[PDB]
């Protein structure tokens, strides 16, 4: 059970440098390898480079110019930089491990160079535009309570920067039949996303339920109240 | 250097039948050095098989991996519903690169989708922005038609769509359509129609209400 958590700025004016560092928890550095993947925006996977518990360091070729990737065995940690970033280096950032340490007979290498387990990841995106916090309106429910069938009500999380916002329903408690819609980047710059829930009917006047929205770029917490219309 | 291309891009099959997926290498490949990602929505890409044929703990028998040097071959023998998503394949004989990624959504019968529409709230409004949201709830296939009316009238590029990606569970999708309006215009109309088209459906179901009752 290895873990890997990783921290960094996922908002970035252009021309600036990108920082990001990822932590190993439950193993060995020396042991593997350990490596920075990118994923664009519904695109593939670009490998960006990889560091030993020794300082030794392999980059990208298109990408080798731009890039510092070190190494801090006091604490564990692997960081990447990214030089004179821009729109185009807008991208979910991951941490990984890499191959695996062998003397033998003898290599003295790393081997299996592909990536279990994957960090976390961190949305970096890079623009000029200012952090601003969401705003959550209803979505209520049209429908009475003795209909007797299958009701819909949600949240609208309207006019916000950065990505990402998390949406849970009563801090979690209630995960079926609840729809997150990916975000829309709205002719305004500001983004927008509605979260829906599909519940029995004839809970629409015992059961309270509450859309939790976080936003951590503005460290934005709501709890809405959703309730039928009068 | 060494360029992977996946094919075919996007693959659509009934659970139970065999997805064959390729790899084609720009280079050969060094000694097995390849391996398969699955990148299921919202999550991150786990290491479904590497060193060509070796499958990884957790992973179960049905995928296979096969091919050498320049062809690579992914196989899913019995697809299941949960088997719906994206898969990377990547070398590391040499410097790391992924393909392409290819994707695949599993087939079910006609689902026609369940058509919910909300009005803006007043909290809202006094924004000076209505946001009226039309919702379509568990469908297939991915495919559907949304129109706004205000007042009979036809509206268009004032809306925009998201579709989530397809369920693990049922293989359905859901879209929600979201008209944006000023609170002006907004006040000036009375009727708020959305009409959804979808091959589940014998004719368009419409969802309307009326601005304030
Ligand atoms: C690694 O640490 C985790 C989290 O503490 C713990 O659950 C697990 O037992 C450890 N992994 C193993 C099996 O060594």
């Amino acid at each position: 059970q290895v873990q890997l958590q990783q921290w960094g700025a996922g908002l970035l004016k252009p021309s600036e440098t990108l920082s990001l560092t990822c932590a190993v928890y439950n193993e060995s550095l020396s042991a593997f390898s350990w490596s920075w993947i990118r994923q664009f925006p519904g695109q593939g996977l670009e490998w960006i480079g990889e560091i030993d518990h020794t300082t030794s360091s392999n980059y990208n070729p298109s990408l080798k110019r731009r890039i510092n990737i070190s190494i801090d065995t006091s604490k564990k940690q692997f960081s990447l930089k990214l030089y004179s970033v821009t729109a185009a280096d807008t991208a979910v950032y991951y941490c990984a491990r890499g191959g695996r340490k062998v003397y033998h007979a003898y290599w003295s290498g790393y081997v299996n160079n592909c990536f279990d387990p994957w960090g976390q990841g961190t949305l970096v995106t890079v623009s000029s535009a200012s952090t601003k916090g969401p705003s959550v309106f209803p979505l209520a429910p049209s429908s009475k309570s003795t209909s007797g069938g299958t009701a819909a009500l949600g949240c609208l999380v309207k006019d916000y920067f950065p990505e990402p916002v998390t949406v849970s329903w009563n801090s979690g408690a209630l995960t079926s039949g609840v729809h997150t819609f990916p975000a829309v980047l709205q002719s305004s710059g500001l983004y927008s996303l509605s979260s829906v829930v599909t519940v029995p009917s004839s809970s629409l006047g015992t059961q309270t339920y509450i859309c939790n929205v976080n936003h951590k770029p503005s460290n934005t917490k709501v709890d809405k109240r959703v309730e039928p219309k009068s | 250097e060494i360029v992977l291309t996946q094919s075919p891009g996007t693959l659509s099959l009934s659970p139970g039948e065999r997805a064959t997926l390729s790899c084609r290498a720009s280079q050969s490949v060094s000694a097995k050095n390849l391996a398969w990602y699955q990148q299921k929505p919202g999550q991150t890409p786990r290491l479904l098989m590497y060193g060509v044929s070796l499958r990884n703990t957790g992973v179960p028998d049905r995928f296979s991996g096969s091919g050498s040097g320049t062809d690579f071959t992914l196989t899913i023998s019995r697809l299941e519903p949960e088997d719906s998503a994206v898969y990377f394949c990547q070398q590391y004989g040499t410097s790391p690169t992924f393909g392409q990624g290819t994707k695949v959504e599993i087939k079910r019968t006609v689902a026609a989708p369940s058509v919910f529409i909300f009005p803006p709230s007043d909290e809202q409004l006094k924004s000076g922005t209505a946001s009226v949201v039309c919702l379509l709830n568990n469908f297939y296939p991915r495919e559907a038609k949304v129109q706004w009316k205000v007042d009979n009238a036809l509206q268009s590029g004032n809306s925009q769509e998201s579709v989530t990606e397809q369920d693990s569970k049922d293989s359905t999708y859901s879209l929600s359509s979201t008209l944006t309006l000023s609170k002006a215009d907004y006040e000036k109309h009375k009727v708020y129609a959305c009409e959804v088209t979808h091959q589940g459906l014998s004719s368009p179901v419409t969802k309307s209400f009326n601005r304030g009752e």
